[PDB]
């Protein structure tokens, strides 16, 4: 669970 | 104070190296889990941003000590395979070569 909610491809 | 100026220019060069706007903002446990539990001292360019325009900035050594918190904390928090933590590493150090004689 450690990590951003989005992928950050946008 | 004679410093002003370069801090503008020098925070909207390095925002221009997150064009996602992935250190806009705080980070909250909301987005990412635990990330109070780990990271003691949050950054982001918004707080930096405000920190610039109330004049709180009283040399580029203490910028540039705000600029590197803010990358270390997302290279502490998130994995080196991700997204964040190499754009992390990377606006780093070419954030700091810009910003150094």
């Amino acid at each position: 669970g450690r990590g951003k909610g989005g992928k950050g491809l946008g | 104070t004679p410093i002003q100026q370069l801090l503008e220019h020098f925070l909207r060069q390095l925002q221009r190296k997150d064009p996602h706007g992935f250190f806009a903002f705080p980070v909250t446990d909301a987005i990412a889990p635990g990330y109070s539990m780990i990271i003691k001292h949050p950054m982001d360019f918004g707080t930096m941003k405000d920190k610039i325009v109330a004049n709180e900035y009283k040399s580029v050594t203490e910028f540039k000590a705000d600029f590197k918190l803010m990358c270390d904390n997302a290279m502490t928090y998130n994995r080196p395979d991700t997204v964040y933590y190499k754009l992390a590493k990377k606006i780093l150090h070419a954030g700091f070569k810009m910003m150094s004689k």
